[PDB]
């Protein structure tokens, strides 16, 4: 059990201890999903406008 | 932020004149519209149901709504009637007649875009509208014709703010007419595709709670709409009063629907105040407001499963026995609460009780119990129409008998949609 | 010395934000109208607090934070509370409708207009950095802001700031303290949403800070000022080694070198002890030992899980106070014959350590005593994947039946990014179980 | 009023419970996947450990330790004994065993280096082969790891006793089952009423093969064996009879003789993994009924063989036992409206 990098300073110190040793899409691609689902949304608003004027 | 109220119909104007009395005495404001509580909290949120208007004085945003003069007449005239704007009294002169279609396609048709014009300058001065709610009944002519004629126009020109419905649905045992099955059938289709929640209020249910428990012999539309008016107060007191949930429309109703279509609930009140004074418990409190005797639509929870269910305590008590005991409910009892619905009993507070009570509690339960209600109205229904009877004060407005059959079909249809849900 | 800038988004975001900027003043000495008399340096610095303060020239001390919400209600409890003058309202950032309890809401339909400005407030807080590290992130699994503009944000912000680091503060969805039913939706949605641009991410399970709160502080019901305040406690002892003089946790780049080794692992759990009633009458300090001990105490976990069960990948132990290495040898060393720690095959069994001579803080009339000792592990260990299993356990539930599917199809989701987040999910619990199994 | 679940239908024992705990009247059982119960019967294998104690307002009780199958199947028994201190690679009561790997860590370069000792220095050199059916006792190692390799699972082999203590009148081997009980507060409960499960053919100390002698198993004995029945019914000698032959034949007692042996390496076991398993801090709890395999050789000493986290009592006892079952590992959790268990504790 052998305590190695120890730094110390007048805050604290830190250290360790081993016990044992070892056995994204673009901008594009982003506002186009987006305005995909606003275009689904569009269309379904579209649908509802046409049934209530049937 | 603002919530737009409408009333429509006889039953719609009594019960809407009557829920105003009630919020407004909480809300601290007097029948010339003026205010005069104690706490702030009485005005913190009171614009979410009252517009400000010069002097301080507080107008409620609601728009009253009948094809004959008679029922708002009487309502200007009772205990709140000047505390509503003059130009928000919208009718026609003719009635309709107990019939659907006189409201929804010919007499209300005619009336229909000034109450529209009303609707539009209410809203035009929100900053927030979140929402409509709707008072009427589904058995008349213009409260169910009239009243989901106005539904549908007000979906078209607001299609993404919040619609409520408080119905009462009708029973023969309080019955004015033998054509309500048929005029709630029409409704109930109507509800079905353009409301975000409907407050199923069985007027059976009423009447057996002041008979039974409220041990009034004969109950007069007056004990039935007292009832009403608790209910609709305990299930907006947390839109009206500040507390721990900041609450609003939508989020009460993406969390209570699972479905689009069923979104009927069952609704119900605790203690049953007439018109005792013995303190409740909370565990008294909470067995009675899960009670089939406080719940205002005739069905029986037990013969259903809980889909959702909203618990909303009035008063100072203790939370943490508060939650002790609906904890209980739902573990002593888990059988009735769907499983594929994870924790679908939420609870929420609110400090200020109702009046004459110290301590209070609403149920809102979306329940599958409630395809009962369904099935009356069906039974109803198809006994007369398997005869046409009575059909003829409809097909001389120019309703079709194939109109019918579709309402019949699709109330069917909700039926065992209610039944899929039962079983799954 | 290298800038991180906060962004707290919903109500837990922003709220648990508030709580920790309190508790970083009261740490830092740092007033509410953002005086700093123990900068000598007045209008700039470089020292480590300038890490989370930047100054002004009146002296003014000023956090790298910016608060989103979709609603206002909140933020405007910040921008009239007890620290309105820290902030600067251009880092305030509300809506006008929140996204009801909705991921699509947020993301998709509320979240789209409104996206651009907060992008430019952040740039505006960034191009105040000389040499910007990185964001850490503050929102819920449950909120519809708090998942789906969360997840919106970090996807911009990996196009934006693609080698700058992110961590999050999560906070995992609890019944008790939850008022929505699909908090499930939503959580899986974002963790699915966020992996990819997440390089660590701290989970917080209310149900555990609820009961923390209960049994060791005594609060019959405890409400969102008590949880945040404990929740606050434990953030602080994890980004002190950011805001202090030290050697261990220096950048954001230690915190994924130290404590994740596979990428997709990113979720290390945090224990913390000890949590002590300000009201306990006599109270006898615990030793070096009986704390170090208690970070293997499930009790003491902000996730309730069984590390038993589990393989450890990393260990990191942060002291506040009264604290020695040759004490943390010893308790070490002790506590490895009486316990369960297994590491992986291919990590070092071991613990790395670092010690601050202050004790914590505490706010005056929280619910927190002060103690003269206290500790932060922070353990990479399999046996958090439990959360996962119970809360994808709970979404296949109601998304067998479609439950509530359609509030979200309706918002411009389609009904596929649903099953595409479960199975992201079910590779996330494979990944867990062999490691760790 | 409490609610319990079942989700293992093929458990005798806990069938039983279920049904005992039905007719007291204050337990009900909800659907298999219903969420919101205080007592889990559950399934044997990925019972969802991870799942319980998240209910509010319930207790939660599990029938099963989580970790408890280190003990519970053969090479991680065999692990746990060669490298937990508290047991040790020099176990008095284990039999010598090496965990061997299929050719399809491993143990036979380490087992060979004591296997050829034994050749040499001229002593007894038999040993048998298994895996958690598929036997082998043979004289020499080419049998073993032959027919080990043919399978493809992993596997132990172990120093098959040669020399057991055989029952007259038959010259017959037999093992010993003791039903252990670990409630939540990890009290060990050894249970009053073992069972000797007996051969029927006279031990042939010559040909390995004729499995009847040496397979103590209640479904080999029933069907391949000549005699089954020939002596005590089922093969099922119980305690009082063999204390009374213990006393006539040999002049002990089963007490001295055998269970002081029982008890302390049942005691053993469980407190050496106790600090893996005690749900003692934890958000939920366990219990478990365990059944130890023992074999008695001719020296009158006592050796494990096998822990099973899953056993099937006997026909006789299933009553009784189930009845404690109830008292102790559940009454004590959730209480109602002489004992037949002795507490291992040293
Ligand atoms: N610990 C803690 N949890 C909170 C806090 N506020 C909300 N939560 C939890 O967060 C989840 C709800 O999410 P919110 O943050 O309120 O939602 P939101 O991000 O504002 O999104 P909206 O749905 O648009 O209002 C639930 O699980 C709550 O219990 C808080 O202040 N502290
Ligand atoms: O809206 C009405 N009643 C009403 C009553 C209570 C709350 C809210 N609004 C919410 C509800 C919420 N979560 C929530 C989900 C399910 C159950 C509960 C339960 F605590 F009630 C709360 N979150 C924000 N706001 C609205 C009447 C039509 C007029
Ligand atoms: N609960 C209640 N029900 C009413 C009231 N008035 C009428 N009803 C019911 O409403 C139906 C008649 O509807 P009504 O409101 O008079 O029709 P409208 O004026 O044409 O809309 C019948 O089912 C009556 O039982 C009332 O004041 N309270
Ligand atoms: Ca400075
Ligand atoms: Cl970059
Ligand atoms: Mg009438
Ligand atoms: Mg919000």
């Amino acid at each position: 059990m052998e305590v190695i990098e120890l730094n110390k300073c007048t805050s604290g110190q830190s250290f360790e201890v081993i016990l044992k040793p070892p056995s994204d899409p673009s901008l594009e691609e982003i506002q186009k999903k987006l305005e995909a689902a606003e275009e689904r949304r569009k269309y379904q608003e579209a649908e509802l406008l046409k049934h209530l004027a049937e | 932020r603002e919530i737009v109220h409408i009333q429509a119909g006889q039953c719609g104007n009594q019960i809407g004149a009557k829920f105003w009395e009630v919020i407004s005495d909480e809300h601290g404001i007097d029948p010339t519209g003026s205010y005069h509580g104690d706490s702030d909290l009485q005005l913190e949120r009171i614009n979410v149901y009252y517009n400000e208007a010069t002097g301080n004085k507080y107008v409620p945003r609601a728009i009253l709504v009948d094809l004959e003069p008679g029922t708002m007449d009487s309502v200007r005239s009772g205990p709140f009637g000047q505390i509503f704007r003059p130009d928000n009294f919208v009718f026609g002169q003719s009635g309709a007649g107990n019939n659907w279609a006189k409201g929804h396609y010919t007499e209300g048709a005619e009336l229909v875009d000034s109450v529209l014009d009303v609707v539009r300058k209410e809203s035009e001065s929100c900053d927030c509208l979140q929402g409509f709610q709707l008072t009427h009944s589904l058995g008349g002519g213009t409260g169910s014709g009239m009243g989901t004629l106005l539904i549908s126009k007000i979906r078209e020109e607001y299609p993404d703010r919040i619609m409520n419905t408080f119905s009462v649905m009708p029973s023969p045992k309080v019955s004015d007419t033998v054509v309500e099955p048929y005029n709630a059938t029409l409704s109930v289709h109507q509800l079905v595709e353009n409301t975000d929640e409907t407050y199923c209020i069985d007027n059976e249910a009423l009447y057996d709670i002041c008979f039974r428990t409220l041990k009034l012999t004969t109950p007069t539309y007056g004990d039935l709409n007292h009832l009403v008016s608790a209910t609709m107060s305990g299930v907006t007191t947390c839109l009206r009063f500040p507390g721990q949930l900041n609450a609003d429309l939508r989020k009460l109703a993406v969390n209570m629907v699972p479905f689009p279509r069923l979104h009927f609930f069952m609704p119900g009140f605790a203690p049953l105040t007439s018109r005792q004074y013995r303190a409740l418990t909370v565990p008294e409190l909470t067995q009675q407001m899960f009670d089939s005797k406080n719940m205002m639509a005739a069905c029986d929870p037990r013969h259903g499963r809980y889909l959702t269910v909203a618990a909303i305590f009035r008063g100072r008590m203790s939370m943490k026995e508060v939650d002790e005991q609906m904890l209980n409910v739902q573990n002593k009892n888990s059988s009735y609460f769907v499983e594929w619905i994870p924790n679908n009993v939420k609870t929420a507070v609110c400090d200020i009780p109702p009046r004459g009570l110290k301590m209070s509690a609403t149920f809102i339960g979306n329940s599958t119990a409630i395809q009962e209600l369904f099935k009356r109205i069906s039974e109803q229904f198809t006994a007369m129409f398997r005869r046409k009877a009575f059909l003829h004060w409809y097909t001389g407005e120019g309703m079709d008998e194939m109109e019918f059959t579709e309402a019949e079909s699709n109330m069917n249809d909700l039926v065992s949609e209610y039944q899929q849900y039962q079983d799954a | 010395m290298r800038e991180c800038i906060s962004i707290h988004v919903g109500q837990a975001g922003v709220q648990i934000g508030n709580a920790c900027w309190e508790l970083y003043c009261l740490e830092h000495g740092i007033q509410p109208d953002g005086q700093m008399p123990s900068d000598k340096t007045i209008g700039g610095g470089d020292d480590s607090f300038n890490t989370f303060f930047s100054e002004t020239g009146a002296g003014k001390h000023v956090p790298r934070a910016v608060f989103v919400d979709l609603e206002p209600t909140v933020i405007d409890e910040v921008r009239t509370g007890t620290y309105r003058q820290l902030f600067h309202p251009e880092q305030l950032i509300t809506g006008k409708e929140d996204a009801a309890n909705n991921y699509a809401r947020g993301h998709y339909t509320i979240g789209k207009e409104i996206i651009d400005l907060v992008l430019d407030r952040i740039r505006k807080l960034a191009d105040q950095c000389t040499g910007l590290q990185g964001f850490l992130v503050f929102h819920s699994f449950g909120g519809g802001t708090g998942s789906g503009f969360t997840s919106l944000l970090m996807e911009r912000l990996s196009v934006d700031y693609g080698k700058k680091s992110k961590l999050e503060f999560s906070i995992y969805p609890a019944p008790q303290v939850s008022t929505a039913v699909v908090e499930p939706y939503n959580s899986i949605l974002t963790t699915h949403t966020t992996l990819e641009h997440s390089d660590c991410a701290f989970m917080v399970d209310n149900e555990a800070i609820y009961d923390i709160c209960r049994r060791n502080l005594d609060i019959e019901r405890p409400t969102y000022t008590n949880l945040n305040r404990l929740i606050s406690q434990i953030v602080s002892s994890i980004t002190a080694s950011l805001r202090f003089d030290g050697a261990l946790n220096v950048d954001l780049t230690e915190f994924q070198t130290n404590l994740v080794p596979y990428p997709r692992i990113h979720f290390p759990l945090a224990t913390y002890a000890p949590v002590i009633s300000a009201e306990k009458a006599y109270h006898e300090q615990l030793s070096v030992a009986e704390i170090t001990n208690a970070c293997f105490e499930p009790a003491n976990q902000m996730v309730k899980c069984d590390p038993r069960h589990g393989k450890y990948m990393a260990c990191c132990l942060l002291y506040r106070g009264d604290v020695v290495p040759k004490d943390v040898n010893a308790a070490i060393a002790t506590i490895k014959t009486k316990r369960s720690i297994q590491f992986v095959d291919w990590c070092p069994t071991g613990f790395k350590v670092g010690i601050n001579y202050q004790p914590p803080t505490v706010v005056p009339g929280g619910d927190l005593a002060k103690v003269q000792r206290a500790v932060c592990m922070l353990s990479n260990t399999t046996a958090i994947a439990e959360a996962w299993a119970r809360l994808d356990h709970k979404f296949d539930l109601m998304y067998a039946k479609r439950a509530f599917v359609h509030w979200y199809v309706g918002e411009g989701m389609e009904e596929g990014e649903f099953s595409e987040a479960r199975e992201d999910m079910a590779a996330l619990e494979k990944d867990y179980e062999e490691v760790g199994v | 009023m409490y609610t319990f679940v079942v989700r293992d239908e093929n458990s005798s024992v806990y069938a039983e419970v279920s049904r005992l705990l039905l007719a007291t009247g204050q337990w009900k059982r909800l659907r298999k996947d219903n969420p919101r119960f205080n007592l889990m019967l559950g399934e044997r294998n990925r019972l969802p450990f991870g799942r319980l104690g998240h209910e509010p307002g319930l207790v939660q009780l599990v029938n099963y330790y989580r970790g408890a199958d280190k003990l519970c199947r053969k090479a991680s028994l065999v692990k746990l004994i060669k490298t937990s201190p508290e047991l040790s690679e020099s176990c008095t009561w284990f039999p010598e065993s090496y965990v061997i790997y299929p050719t399809n860590t491993d143990e036979r370069e380490v087992f060979l280096a004591a296997y050829n000792r034994r050749r040499e220095g001229r002593e007894g050199n038999v040993w048998i082969a298994k895996s958690s059916e598929g036997i082998l006792i043979s004289s020499e190692a080419s049998e073993l790891l032959d027919f080990i390799d043919e399978q493809g699972q992993v596997h132990v082999i172990q120093k098959y006793l040669e020399k057991p203590l055989l029952l007259e009148p038959g010259h017959r081997k037999f093992d010993i089952r003791s039903w252990v009980l670990v409630d939540h507060l990890y009290n060990i409960y050894l249970y009053r009423e073992g069972v000797l499960r007996t051969s029927s053919e006279p031990y042939n100390s010559a040909n390995f093969q004729d499995k009847t002698c040496h397979l103590t198993n209640h479904c080999i004995q029933k069907e391949y064996s000549k005699n089954y029945g020939r002596y005590e019914e089922g093969n099922e000698m119980f305690f009082e009879e063999f204390n009374q032959y213990l006393m006539d034949a040999l002049n002990t007692t089963l007490e001295n003789s055998i269970l002081l042996q029982i008890k302390h390496i049942i005691r053993s076991c469980l407190m050496c993994i106790e600090p893996a398993i005690s749900t003692k801090h934890l958000h939920y709890q366990s219990f478990q009924l365990f059944g130890f395999d023992f074999m008695v050789d001719e020296e009158l000493k006592v050796w494990l063989i096998e822990v099973n986290g899953a056993p099937a009592c006997a026909q006789k006892l299933y009553a009784e036992l189930c009845q404690g079952i109830v008292d102790v590992a559940i009454s004590s959790v959730f209480p109602l409206a002489t004992s037949i268990f002795i507490k291992l504790h040293h």
